[PDB]
């Protein structure tokens, strides 16, 4: 009832998922920017669009 | 007791250092899991 405690905790460290490389890109806004700004952010949240 | 240590800097200096001045410890390697050190 304890070594589990101390082997969760450990494995938590020894077991990761793998990474997930973020790449960068710039674009070239055609049009309006800050209504393209807005369709990135409500289609795929997770861009990071700066 | 034992607690984990989880090596911040190079791995002998946590090693070759802790045996020197604390005989009295028993440091079970967990392979990059770090350290958990157990004694008085």
């Amino acid at each position: 009832r304890t070594s589990v405690n101390r082997a969760i905790i450990l494995l938590g460290q020894v077991d990761r998922a793998p990474e997930i490389p973020i790449v960068q890109r710039i674009y070239t806004v055609r049009g309006q920017a800050a209504d393209i700004t807005a369709l990135l952010a409500a289609q795929y949240p997770t861009l990071r669009v700066t | 007791i034992s607690e984990i240590y989880i090596v911040r800097g190079q791995k002998e200096s946590v090693l070759q250092f802790l045996r020197d001045s604390f005989p009295e410890l028993i440091v079970t390697d967990y392979a990059s899991g770090g350290l958990a050190i157990e004694g008085p």
